[PDB]
C-alpha cells in the first residue's frame, strides 16, 4: 500500500470453474401394513387400533414424492421453447464440442454429461420384497438433457435475449462485445485479441474435462445423497430382524406356536416397534426433503441468474468478473460452468486524484489517471489502455485548490489544432 | 384406469411402462401437455383416457 | 458426567479473529480487487470516488468534502462502539443460540 | 406530490450501523449406552434388543458436527491469502483504531 | 423417546444455523469484498462498504 502508487493488469486469463448442486432425491413410497405385519391379519387388525399414523406416513411420502418432481421442473424446464443449434458449429473461432450434444451417442448426451452420468453410480430387491418402493422420476435423463440442450443452444445463438422475450440473434463475437462492457472493459480490447480469448478458452474448457475425469472426489455431494438414501432405506430393512422385545422376531413364529392372549402382546411389542422405526424413517426423510428443497431453489436461482443473463453479484457465479455460464445435466443434480474473466500480469503505477490546468480541476470520466514517470495519461480501471488527456475524457468541476494532492499537467484539447488549422 | 406400480404386464387396452403395467388406456403417438403425470415421461389424459409422451415444447429454430 | 461431550470447534477464536483482519487489511489497502483476484493496491480516497461513483454520485462531491467525509466517519464509528456496550439485547441472537 | 416539481438533496450523512449473525452452533456428541444404562450391563443387554436406534443417533450427532466447522469454514475462510495492513496507519484522514 | 426428542430438535436448530450461515456468507462475499446494489441487503440507505 502506498500514497500515490496504483496498479492496472496489462493482460488477462479467462477461466472456467465447476459447481455441483442436488436438485432431487429418490422419490420412495412406503406400505405401512406390509412392513409392521405382512401376511398375517391378526397384526393387521391389532394395527388399525393404533390410529391414522399410517395414512399420515402415506401423506408425508406422497408429499415428498410430488416435491422432487416439482424441484427438477423448476430447476430445468425455465424455458417454454426448445432451440437448436445451428448445423454450422463455426462462432468466431470458439470452440463448444464438449458441451453440445454428441449425435453419435445413442443418449444425446454431451462428452461433459457422459463423463458425468459415468461417474455416478440382492439389495435392490432385499429393500423392494419388504414393501418398500422407489418410484421412476417423471422427468426421464434424455429429456432433461434435451432441455439442456435447448438452453445452450439459445444462449450460444442469442445472447441473454431469449430468457427475458422474444429470441434474437446475435452473432458470438458482438455477444462477447457485450459482455465485456458488462464488466467494465471496452470492445475493442476483445476485438484485438479474438484469437487469444479464443485460445484461452478452448483451453480451459480442456481442463475442465480432464479435472473432471481425474478427481473422484468432484461429485462428492451427488454420491452423497444417494448413498444416504440407499443407508437409511437399509437401516430401515434390518430393523425387521430385531426382536423389540418379544421372544421371537419372525411374527408366523409366534402366531403359530403361542396362544392369542399372550400372542397379541407379542405382537403389540412388534407393532409398536415397527411404528416407532416407520417413524424415525418417515422424519429424516422429511428433513432431508427440505434440505434438498433449498439447495433446488439456490440452484434455480443460479440457473435464471447466471445462465439466462450476466450477475453482478460477487462470487455468486463463479470467482472472477462473471461472462456466462453453461449448465450440464447430472444425475439428481445439474453442474454448472462458469466463465470469468481474471485480470493478470499487473503493473505499477503512480497516480494523481485530479490533474490542475489552467486553474481548473479536472477529473476522468470513467478511468483514471496514471503516470509511467514522465508523463501523464488516463487508463480503463480493469486493463491498461494508455491515451492522451483531453477534454473528451475529462470533465471540469471547481479550481485546483479544494482537492488534495492534484498535480500540474497540461490537458490537450481536440479542437485546438481544428481552429488553429 | 388402473396403474401396477413396479410389475410386468404379464403377471396381471394393455400398455407397458417402466412405471408399471397401465390398464384401460389406449397409448398414442401424438404428444401433448402433461395432463395426468404417470411416470417415466407418459403422462394421461382424458379427450376414452389415452396415455402419450410429453411434449417438451413448441420446437423453434433460431435463425 | 452423563455421557455427553462438547467437542472443541476446529477453527480456534484466535485464527478466526485473523481471517477477520486478512479481510479488513485487503478491502482497506486494495478495494474489491482482491475478492475478484489480486490484489491492486489504491490510496483510500480514491477508492472513496470509486465507491461514490458507484452510488450515482461524481468523484469531485467526495473530493472536495473529504474532511466533513472523514469526520461523520469516525464520528459513526464512536457513536456504534457506545451503541454496543450500552445495550443488553444488541447481542440477543447469539446469546440465545448458546 | 405535485406536476412539475422535485426536492434535490443538497447535503449528506455517513451512516453505520450494525447487522449480528449467527453462524454455528456448540458441537456436541454423546454416548448412546453410557447415558441410558450407565454401568448396568443388564440394561445394555435390554437394549441391545433395539439394535441400531444408538448408531442413527450417533450419525446425526456426527453429521451435526461437521456441518458446524464446514459453515464456519464458509463464513469465514474465503481468501487464501494473509494480507497485512501497512505500518502507517494513515488513510486519508479515514481512521480505523476501533476495528 | 428423550434421546431422539434431543437429536430431533438438535436437527431442526442445526437447518435453522445452516440457513443463517449461508445467509451471513452471502452478506460476506457481496457487501465485504464488493459493492451491493441491492437495496436494504447491505444496510439502510445508499451502500458503500461493510
Ligand atoms: C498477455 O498474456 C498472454 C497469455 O495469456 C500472452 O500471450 C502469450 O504469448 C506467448 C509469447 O508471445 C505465447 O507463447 C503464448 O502462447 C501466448 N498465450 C497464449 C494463451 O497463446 C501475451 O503475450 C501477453 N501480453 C502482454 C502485453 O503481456
Ligand atoms: C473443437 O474441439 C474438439 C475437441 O476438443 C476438436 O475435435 C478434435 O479434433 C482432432 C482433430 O480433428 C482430433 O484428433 C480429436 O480427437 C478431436 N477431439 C474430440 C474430443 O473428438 C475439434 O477439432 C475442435 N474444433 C472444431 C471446429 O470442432
Ligand atoms: C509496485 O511498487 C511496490 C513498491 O515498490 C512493489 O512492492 C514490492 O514488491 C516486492 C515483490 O514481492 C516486495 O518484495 C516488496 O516488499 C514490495 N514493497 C513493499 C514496500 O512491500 C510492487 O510489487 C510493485 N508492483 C508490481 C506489480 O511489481
Ligand atoms: C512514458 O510513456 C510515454 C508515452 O509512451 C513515453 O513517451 C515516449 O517515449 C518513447 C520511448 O521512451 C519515445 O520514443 C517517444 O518519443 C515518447 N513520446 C513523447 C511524446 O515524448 C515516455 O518515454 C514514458 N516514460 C518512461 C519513463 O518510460
Ligand atoms: C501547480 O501549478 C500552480 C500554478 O502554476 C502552482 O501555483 C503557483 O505556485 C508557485 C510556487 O509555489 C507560486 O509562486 C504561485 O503564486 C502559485 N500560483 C497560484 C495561482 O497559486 C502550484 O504550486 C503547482 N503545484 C505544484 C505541486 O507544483
Ligand atoms: C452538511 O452536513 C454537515 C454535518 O452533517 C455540515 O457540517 C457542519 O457545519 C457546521 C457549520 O458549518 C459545523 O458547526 C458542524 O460541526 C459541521 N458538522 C460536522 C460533522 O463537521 C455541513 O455544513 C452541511 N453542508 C451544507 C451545505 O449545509
Ligand atoms: C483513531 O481513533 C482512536 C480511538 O477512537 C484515537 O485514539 C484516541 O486518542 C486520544 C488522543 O491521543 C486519546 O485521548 C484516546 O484515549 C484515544 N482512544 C483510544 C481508544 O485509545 C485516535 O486518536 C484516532 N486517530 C488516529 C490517527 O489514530
Ligand atoms: C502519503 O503517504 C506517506 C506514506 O504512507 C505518508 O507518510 C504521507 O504522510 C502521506 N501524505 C500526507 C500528506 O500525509
Ligand atoms: C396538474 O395537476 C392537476 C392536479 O394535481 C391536474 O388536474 C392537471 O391535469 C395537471 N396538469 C396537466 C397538464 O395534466
Amino acid at each position: 500500500y502506498s500514497n500515490n502508487s496504483i496498479a492496472i493488469p496489462t493482460n488477462f486469463t479467462i477461466s472456467v470453474t465447476t459447481e455441483i448442486l442436488p436438485v432431487s432425491m429418490t422419490k420412495t413410497s412406503v406400505d405401512c401394513t406390509m412392513y409392521i405385519c405382512g401376511d398375517s391379519t391378526e397384526c393387521s387388525n391389532l394395527l388399525l387400533q393404533y390410529g391414522s399414523f399410517c395414512t399420515q406416513l402415506k401423506r408425508a411420502l406422497t408429499g415428498i414424492a410430488v416435491e422432487q418432481d416439482k424441484n427438477t421442473q423448476e430447476v430445468f424446464a425455465q424455458v417454454k421453447q426448445i432451440y437448436k443449434t445451428p448445423p454450422i458449429k463455426y462462432f468466431g473461432g470458439f470452440n463448444f464440442s464438449q458441451i453440445l450434444p454428441d449425435p453419435s451417442k445413442p443418449s444425446k448426451r454431451s462428452p461433459i454429461e457422459d463423463l458425468l452420468f459415468n461417474k455416478v453410480t440382492d439389495l435392490i430387491c432385499a429393500q423392494k420384497f419388504n414393501g418398500l418402493t422407489v418410484l421412476p422420476p417423471l422427468l426421464t435423463d434424455e429429456m432433461i438433457a434435451q432441455y439442456t440442450s435447448a438452453l445452450l443452444a439459445g444462449t450460444i445463438t442469442s445472447g441473454w435475449t431469449f430468457g427475458a422475450g422474444p429470441a434474437l440473434q446475435i452473432p458470438f463475437p458482438m455477444q462477447m462485445a457485450y459482455r465485456f462492457n458488462g464488466i467494465g472493459v471496452t470492445q475493442n480490447v476483445l476485438y484485438e485479441n479474438q484469437k487469444l480469448i479464443a485460445n484461452q478458452f478452448n483451453s480451459a474448457i480442456g481442463k475442465i474435462q480432464d479435472s473432471l475425469s481425474s478427481t473422484p472426489s468432484a461429485l462428492g455431494k451427488l454420491q452423497d445423497v444417494v448413498n444416504h438414501n440407499a443407508q437409511a432405506l437399509n437401516t430401515l430393512v434390518k430393523q425387521l430382524s430385531s426382536k423389540f422385545g418379544a421372544i421371537s422376531s419372525v411374527l408366523n413364529d409366534i402366531l403359530s406356536r403361542l396362544d392369542p392372549p399372550e400372542a397379541e402382546v407379542q405382537i403389540d411389542r412388534l407393532i409398536t416397534g415397527r411404528l416407532q422405526s416407520l417413524q424415525t424413517y418417515v422424519t429424516q426423510q422429511l428433513i432431508r426433503a427440505a434440505e434438498i428443497r433449498a439447495s433446488a431453489n439456490l440452484a434455480a436461482t443460479k440457473m435464471s441468474e447466471c445462465v439466462l443473463g450476466q450477475s453482478k453479484r460477487v462470487d455468486f457465479c463463479g470467482k472472477g468478473y462473471h461472462l456466462m455460464s453453461f449448465p450440464q445435466s447430472a444425475p439428481h443434480g445439474v453442474v454448472f460452468l462458469h466463465v470469468t474473466y481474471v485480470p493478470a500480469q499487473e503493473k505499477n503505477f503512480t497516480t494523481a486524484p485530479a490533474i490542475c490546468h489552467d486553474g481548473k480541476a479536472h477529473f476522468p470520466r470513467e478511468g483514471v489517471f496514471v503516470s509511467n514517470g514522465t508523463h501523464w495519461f488516463v487508463t480503463q480501471r480493469n486493463f491498461y489502455e494508455p491515451q492522451i488527456i483531453t477534454t473528451d475524457n475529462t470533465f471540469v468541476s471547481g479550481n485546483c485548490d479544494v482537492v488534495i494532492g492534484i498535480v500540474n499537467n497540461t490537458v490537450y484539447d481536440p479542437l485546438q489544432p481544428e481552429l488553429d488549422s | 384406469a388402473v396403474l401396477y406400480q413396479g410389475v410386468n404386464c404379464t403377471e396381471v387396452n394393455v400398455f407397458q411402462t417402466r412405471a408399471g403395467c397401465l390398464i384401460g388406456a389406449e397409448y398414442v403417438n401424438n404428444s401433448y401437455e402433461c395432463d395426468i403425470p404417470i411416470g417415466a415421461g407418459i403422462c394421461a389424459s382424458y379427450q376414452s383416457i389415452i396415455a402419450y409422451t410429453m411434449s417438451l415444447g413448441a420446437e423453434n429454430s433460431v435463425a
